[PDB]
């Protein structure tokens, strides 16, 4: 309401796929989170926390 | 006014890999702002026999001859009947009304 608005990105659930995940997940070390971005490129980027995110889209 | 079949449910119920015996029907058809695109409004509920059904819509590009899955997520009951608009802009967005 007051700063930002929130919204919620989902997509590719709109049936019941049911793909499981292979191998065992990243995490970040540290207890803060953390968004590295690549310079040249926007829109790649990770996000490092309790699971880690490598998103070719923003 | 000659023409031939575009496509059926038996085939759009192979490529969305649903696993047939379904119930899915067409509520409607429009063409959105895209010159050579389709959009088909498809109600699904795999053999529910409940009044909820899912909406989904399927997109069909005649340059590619190609049908595509959207991410629409609506849910309505059987007894809808639903007709949609697309509105004037280059990216799909529609407006639906169920009476």
């Amino acid at each position: 309401h007051t700063l930002c608005r929130v919204h919620t990105v989902r997509t590719g659930k709109v049936f019941k796929s049911n793909i499981q995940l292979q191998g065992d997940p990243l995490f970040y070390a540290f207890p803060n989170t953390f968004v590295l971005k690549n310079v040249c490129k926007a829109d790649i980027s990770v996000y490092l926390g309790q699971k880690v995110f490598l998103t070719i889209d923003n | 006014f000659r023409f031939v079949t575009l496509t059926d449910t038996a085939k759009l119920k192979d490529f969305l890999k649903l696993p047939q015996t379904d119930t899915l029907e067409v509520m409607s058809v429009e063409y959105l702002w895209h010159p050579l695109e389709a959009a088909v409004l498809l109600s699904h509920c795999s053999v529910c026999t409940t009044n909820t059904r899912n909406i989904r819509i399927v997109i069909y590009s005649a340059i590619f001859q190609t049908w595509t899955l959207q991410d629409f997520e609506l849910q309505l009951p059987k007894e809808a009947i639903l007709e949609f608009r697309f509105l004037y802009s280059a990216m799909p967005d529609i407006i639906m009304w169920d009476q």
